[PDB]
């Protein structure tokens, strides 16, 4: 199976939690510092060791993350040991923002350009995006010489090519056929 | 450390235990309130070992503490085991109190060396025609009798066992393996009533228990034939389905986590196979005569569990489907059943020309027998049927009424000295009666009492 | 990175967020996770046992099989569709139990004992466990009663006993049927008490077989469960069982019964199912690898014990007799073919089997018994001494007559002993036809046996036996009344029953 | 409330619900947009449902909102489904405008209880020679017609439909499942040409349509004959090919998760045919008589789907390609073919034991197959050559030319009674007409024709 179909009801139980005791920005922390900690090397060595056991593995991860949890999180880290399902710690916590993103009425949008965009051209473009989208949108800009003008939008699975060299295949595609 | 049992499927029981006190492969462990005991088949990791019952899960729950015992499943051994009846676990069930044993041993043992391999020529007489004339026995020898469903197996074993242990002057061990619980009950009277039972120790595992109890109860009665080998005495042994060792491992397999060999087999099946009949052998120190049933499933030889114990044995004997079929019993095939000791060194000229002319003159009549069957008899020239009356002839004196299956035919059973069984095999064989009608020669036993038949037709 | 586990839902894992404690749910309760196809798998119900009955909402009840780590697969004893997820499961503590007692008698039930001919509730005064293991073997004692079917062939060549098992197998629609039913309406005044369990049939076939037993006055000694083919696999798994229950009452207080297991193919078909949708591994024809012990664990169950044992099972209060029960399994193959799974394990568990052929079916000989390949493990313990004495070395003598008849079916010219073989083996393959519905006491088949046997039948030609047989049969019920009853007494044999038999015999011929 | 599509696979589609309003099983869904009926079969957990449509699934994307019915799929039932032709939904199909029921069913229920059970043996005289003499029918019976493919089936059925309809004053369900369009547009004008659409009701799911409207069709045409049962009537009902419910559910089974059984087939495969099959039956309150067509896949009678579907019927009519491949039409197998009203209590000792004789003498003919083949018929004995033409002569007889085969001959359609039929094959079993020859015997009605043809 994928780590998304295994990750799903982790996040889920985790985000309905987070929605019913008003601790959202909790769990956001409190995830992000569990998958930044599981994926650093010497970790991932502890975690994948046979003589452990999964209460001493949870136990090394409450003890290493510390402050940073409360106590139901201390009680999801166990339950999400005792499953041995700990290297889905990562993919858990980025469908936790997908639920987030989804509850707080927002997309993240990934803007990449031929040249630097300033302040103006990206609330011009957000204020679109919002149009479209119904949605608070917040855009990432990212520069790439590749294109020789325009923009490139990316929002999910969203694209919309502004660029001129989606314009230059377009009329190589239209002059070869 | 205490483990406790966390799932049960059929069977299969997996029960954790701490890491440093993991229980060893074939380690027997004991569930605690509960009278059931288990045997751990793998280590699967994280201190998770899988073990079959050897009793019924019906009492069983998840939760349940289970202690470890440091050893493997004991028996007990000595001549405290004569004149009992024992279960895979050394339990006594008969209603005879307790065994006072000075010694157990575990049933899971090593093979015999190389080094310690003793092979003698010396021949066991059996008192009927065709296992003594196309299949001698050796003394330390083995013996499988091989068949479908309904043959004559268990028959021909209990009059070798009235033939051969009664006169025995040492100790046997029968050993029930997945059969028929009424079986059992009627062998145990017949060794009450004959006075037989103080030489004999008997150990049962029926078709109704759990698949634990028959996977190791030829291992418990093996272990028992090997305390009195190695104690330097002649030991018989008998085994009436050593096939259902077999099949109860079929029945764990995909169980325990092994994926199917062909036509649905477990993939171990020549290794489980070797590991219990390389122990069964005589050794230096003392003889083991067995004798083995081996259950043919479908009639089928070429299926993969009677051709893997074909190897195993000195004396093959293979019962056919078409000769019970026929009314004659016992049914023994001549032309597809050998032996070790039918050599002309061991059994002497005379006996090997009479047993090879007897099995040319059916191999002859085998390939005639079609051809009569579509035009008719006076179709062939005259050799033809002179052959196939002899041959006809030598298919009814192969016949034979037994002690033990007066209860069937009706007529008393015979003894046939190997004397009389070359002569009278001779003498048909020679033209000497080719005057006396076939129906002479059907369930007589001497050549002598059919000559005395063939008056009253 | 396995699956998902069915624990491994969000309403679970959000449950372990708000109390990491196993005590938040009593060890005795659990819920609904997935229903599929007859399965429910629950998470919860850490203190259930194997084959433990669970408590649904609606009156429903299930039974565990699969005890895995997470979760507890259990199979509904009766409509699944109405549960859902979300409900909650309990355990009873029990295992499943029948009611059992003579009050059954006469009635027809399901495979849980609830009475579906609408003649009103069973007073029964005991109830008793489903799945039982079988006596041991000091607590036995050899077959040597006689049980009667009825049938020339039967009686006479492939006998059964009391506490024996013999197998019915063939193909389909040549008479199984009715020789397990016939054998059950023979019954009715032997002593011998009757369990027709009807497993995968269709209720029609089902009153149609109750109505061939209320005509022939049979009904009200017999006990009929049904589990038919719409009702749920696992009520048609658990039936031959909790028949087996019900008769196994009779054998341990002394006492005599029979029971016929009318398809235990479909009960095969049946646990497949169950397994292949608990998704346990299989094997051959896709059958789990277990389905021997399936029937290994039922047919032992048939048994005659000893009186000891019947003295220590009643305290004391039935002493010096010995109780029995009889099975009679039916087994259908396809096309002939004995090399399949389920035909090989029940030949390799059975006392001998009776085998019905298609061919002597359509070729007039209707009880269509192979004597070749059919067999009784038991014999002439099983039979009366007048019928073990006339019967002796017939079924042999047949198959050699068999291979003989093939053997010189061109042929010109045979010897006497050859012509005398063949002339008569075609009078006693006549004499072994016999109708449906038409039993024969011991008297009767002694007075055939008689007269196939002492050549009393040498005279009369093939199309005239069965004349022959019926007009004797006649005579001596006319003249020779107190010696037809002195053989029904028990069935003995001497000299002067032999010269009676002799005397009426030469008679009928010089008379009649 | 409502649920979201998450996976389409095939004809398989998963919805997810919110927790507290997850539909039950067997329970109809709408799909918002493209008004797709799906029907639930599995509870997987997490608020998810598995579901079969009854419909295509080409158009269809993850996301789409999906609302719950309620109940299961109802059909309408009673006398405005007379003369109409209906698909799996109760939709009609005939372009006549919407039926004006009064009452709708659910087509899921149970079968009828033993104590509401019905017994009876009163003949059913169907007009075929073979069929009335070797496995006779009977009133509130079931009747299988089992065979291979192009054996005859179909026009068996037409014929039965045929002469069944002579004494037969109620009503009529005829249920297509799985079979050709073009015979559905056939039967239809066949009977609106000939006044006799009015009587029965039709019920189509063909070869062209996708397999859950295969799966469930023959549910909505028992649902309306069990609705003509329960008011007390005596109803005909036809299925042509029952096989094809099966095979149905042979194309869904993986897809809804299940691991597969012996040839490639549902684990479910009896307890789908016993669900189906039992509540065919005549009730104490009313009567179905039912003929059903069953298909033998690669002409194999040990498959499991007909091996299972044996033990179902009262009346059992095998067809082969063997006696077809002869010329011999119905091609009825006399050896395979049982039934349950051949018992001498039941028809008389006299046509019992003119079966016993024809199914002897044809069985003693079988066992010399190879020997004809081989030496001939000249090495036969002088009894064994009078059986073998006294066979031959039975295996003429046994054909019979019919009315729904008169644009495949030209020779018209014969009726035969049962007493003409007993004494015809009475007659050749004595030794009556020896003197006949064989080719007279054939694809005739009567003996007398047979009489007529031979003086030609
Ligand atoms: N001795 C007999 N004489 C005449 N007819 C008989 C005899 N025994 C059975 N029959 C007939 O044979 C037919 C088939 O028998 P039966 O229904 O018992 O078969 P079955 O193999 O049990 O069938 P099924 O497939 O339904 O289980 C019946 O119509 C019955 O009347
Ligand atoms: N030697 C024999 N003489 C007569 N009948 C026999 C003989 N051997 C076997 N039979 C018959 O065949 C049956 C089956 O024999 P059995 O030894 O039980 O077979 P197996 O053990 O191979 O299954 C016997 O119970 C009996 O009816
Ligand atoms: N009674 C008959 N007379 C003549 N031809 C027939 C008869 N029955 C069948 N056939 C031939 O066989 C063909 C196939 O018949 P059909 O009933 O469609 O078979 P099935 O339903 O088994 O597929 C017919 O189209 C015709 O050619
Ligand atoms: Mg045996
Ligand atoms: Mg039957
Ligand atoms: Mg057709």
């Amino acid at each position: 199976a994928e780590l998304t179909t295994l990750a799903r009801p982790y996040a889920k139980a985790a985000f309905e939690y987070a929605q019913a005791h008003q601790q959202l920005a909790d769990w956001s922390a409190a995830l992000g510092v569990l998958a930044a900690v599981s994926q650093d090397d010497t970790v991932r060595q502890l975690l994948k060791e046979p003589q452990l056991t999964s209460s001493a593995k949870a136990q090394s991860l409450i003890d290493v993350c510390g402050d940073k949890l409360n106590a139901p999180a201390q009680n999801f880290v166990r339950t999400v040991a005792e499953n041995k399902r700990l290297e889905l710690l990562p993919t858990i916590a980025e469908m936790y923002e997908q639920l987030k993103a989804e509850q707080e009425k927002s997309v993240e949008v990934e803007v990449t350009s031929a040249f630097t965009l300033s302040k103006e051209q990206q609330d011009k473009l957000a204020k679109a995006l919002s149009a479209r989208l119904s949605r608070e949108v917040r855009l990432h800009a990212s520069e790439d010489a590749s294109l020789i003008g325009g923009v490139i939008i990316r929002a999910g699975d969203l694209v919309i090519d502004g660029s001129v060299r989606g314009k230059l295949a377009k009329l190589a595609e239209a002059l070869k056929s | 450390s205490s483990g406790r049992i966390v799932q049960i499927i059929g069977a299969v029981i997996d029960v954790e235990f701490p890491r440093d006190a993991v229980p060893s492969i074939y380690e027997a462990l004991k569930v605690q309130g509960v009278e059931t005991t288990l045997e751990v088949q793998q280590q699967l990791g994280d201190g998770v070992v899988r073990s079959i019952a050897m009793g019924s899960t019906e009492g069983l729950k998840r939760g349940l503490n289970v202690d470890s015992t440091g050893a493997a499943i004991s028996v007990p051994v000595g001549k405290a085991t004569l004149g009992r009846i024992m279960d895979v676990l050394g339990n006594p069930i008969d209603e005879a109190g307790p065994i006072g044993e000075e010694e157990r041993w575990g049933i899971h043992r090593e093979a015999p060396s190389y080094a310690d391999q003793a092979g003698g020529n010396e021949l066991l007489e059996t008192g009927i025609k065709v296992i003594d004339l196309v299949c001698p026995f050796a003394k330390g020898g083995k013996v499988g009798l091989f068949g479908g469903a309904g043959v004559g197996k268990t028959v021909n074993m209990m009059e070798l066992i009235r033939n051969i242990a009664i006169e025995h002057s040492g100790y046997s061990v029968f050993a029930g393996v997945g059969e028929r619980t009424r079986e059992g009950n009627d062998f145990y009277h017949e060794m009450k009533d004959s006075n037989v039972l103080d030489k004999v120790a008997l150990v049962y595992g029926q078709m109704n228990e759990p698949p634990g109890n028959r996977l190791r109860v030829a291992l418990t009665g093996l272990t028992m034939a090997e305390k009195f080998r190695d104690e330097g005495r002649d030991v018989l042994l008998f085994i009436d389905n050593i096939y259902r060792y077999t099949l109860a491992g079929t029945e764990v397999s995909a169980l325990l986590g092994r994926m199917p060999s062909a036509v649905g087999y477990q993939p171990t099946l020549a290794e489980e196979m070797g590991v219990l009949q390389e122990r069964i052998t005589s050794t230096k120190k003392g003889s083991i005569t067995s004798i083995q049933a081996v259950y043919v499933p479908a009639d089928d030889l070429t299926d993969p569990s009677p051709a893997t114990t074909f190897a195993h044995l000195d004396a093959t004997v293979v019962l056919s489907r078409d000769i019970a079929s026929l009314g004659i019993y016992p049914a023994v095939d001549p032309l597809d059943s050998t032996s070790r000791q039918l050599d002309p060194l061991v059994i002497g000229q005379d006996h090997y020309d009479t047993a090879r002319g007897v099995q040319y003159v059916l191999q002859r009549y085998k390939e005639l027998k079609d051809i009569i069957a579509i035009l008719g008899m006076d179709e062939l020239s005259e050799a033809d049927k002179l052959l196939v009356a002899r041959a006809r002839k030598i298919q009814r004196f192969l016949s034979q009424p037994f002690f033990v299956a007066e209860v069937f035919t009706g007529s008393p059973g015979k003894y046939v000295s190997l004397k009389d069984t070359i002569a009278g095999f001779k003498g048909i064989l020679n033209g000497d009666y080719d005057h006396l009608p076939e129906q002479a020669f059907y369930m007589v036993g001497g050549i002598e009492e059919a000559v005395e038949k063939a008056k009253k037709l | 990175m396995q699956q998902l586990n069915p624990s491994e839902i969000s309403e679970i894992i959000k449950g372990r967020i708000e109390k990491l404690d196993v005590a938040s749910q009593a060890r005795n309760e659990g819920t609904i996770v997935s229903v599929s196809d007859g399965i429910v798998r629950i998470y919860g119900l850490a203190d259930v046992m194997y084959g433990e009955m669970i408590e649904f909402p609606g009156g429903v009840y299930g039974m565990a099989l699969n005890l895995e780590q997470d979760s507890v697969g259990a199979v509904v004893l009766g409509e699944y569709q109405g549960l859902a997820e979300g409900m909650n499961a309990k355990c009873t503590g029990r295992i499943l139990e029948v009611p059992v007692g003579p009050e059954l008698l006469g009635r027809v039930v399901d495979a849980l004992g609830n009475p579906i001919d609408g003649k009103g509730p069973i007073d029964a005064k005991a109830t008793d466990a489903v799945e039982k293991v079988a006596p041991g073997v000091i607590w036995r004692k050899s077959v040597d009663q006689p049980v009667q079917t009825g049938y020339k062939s039967v009686d006479a060549m492939i006998p059964v006993g009391r506490g024996q098992r013999e197998l019915i197998i063939g193909d389909r629609q040549i008479g199984k049927t009715a020789l397990a039913v016939d054998a059950i309406i023979n019954q009715k005044d032997s002593g011998i008490k009757c369990v027709y369990v009807a497993i995968g049939q269709k209720q029609s076939t089902i009153a149609n077989v109750v109505r061939k037993l209320e005509e022939n006055g049979a009904l009200a000694n017999t006990i009929v469960v049904a589990a038919s083919a719409s009702e749920s696999a696992a009520l048609q798994y658990l039936a031959p069982y909790s028949g087996c229950t019900m008769g196994e009452y009779f054998r341990d207080r002394g006492e005599d019964a029979l029971i016929v297991y009318d398809d235990l193919s479909k009960q095969a078909v049946a646990y497949r199912q169950i397994s292949l949708l608990l998704r346990r591994p299989p094997g051959r024809e896709a059958y789990p690898g277990d389905v021997f012990y399936l029937h290994s664990r039922l047919l032992e169950r048939a048994s005659r014990v000893s009186e000891e044992y019947v003295e220590k099972f009643t305290n004391g209060a039935v002493t010096g007799k010995t109780g029995s029960l009889t099975a009679l399994p039916i087994i259908e193959t396809q096309a002939g073919d004995v090399s399949a799974f389920v035909p090989t394990n029940v030949i390799s568990i059975t006392d001998g089997q009776i085998f019905l052929e298609s061919a002597m079916f359509n070729s007039g000989i209707r009880p269509a018994v192979n004597a070749g390949i059919s067999v009784s493990r038991v014999g002439g313990a099983a039979q009366t001494k007048i019928i073990k004495k006339l019967s002796g070395g017939i079924r042999t003598a047949l198959a050699q007559y068999r291979e003989l008849a093939a053997f010189a079916q061109f042929a010109s010219d045979l010897d006497e002993a050859t012509r005398k073989q063949l002339e008569h083996g075609q009078r006693v393959t006549e004499l072994m036809k016999q109708k449906q519905y038409a039993p024969m006491s011991i008297a009767e088949m002694s007075l055939s046996l008689y007269a196939a046997e002492r050549g009393f039948l040498q005279d009369v030609e093939i199309a005239k036996v069965g004349s022959f047989e019926q007009a004797l049969i006649s005579y001596f019920q006319r003249e020779h009344a107190a010696l037809l009853a002195k053989i029904n007494e028990k069935g003995d044999f001497n000299d002067e029953i032999d010269a009676g038999i002799k005397a009426g015999i030469e008679k009928f011929k010089a008379t009649q």
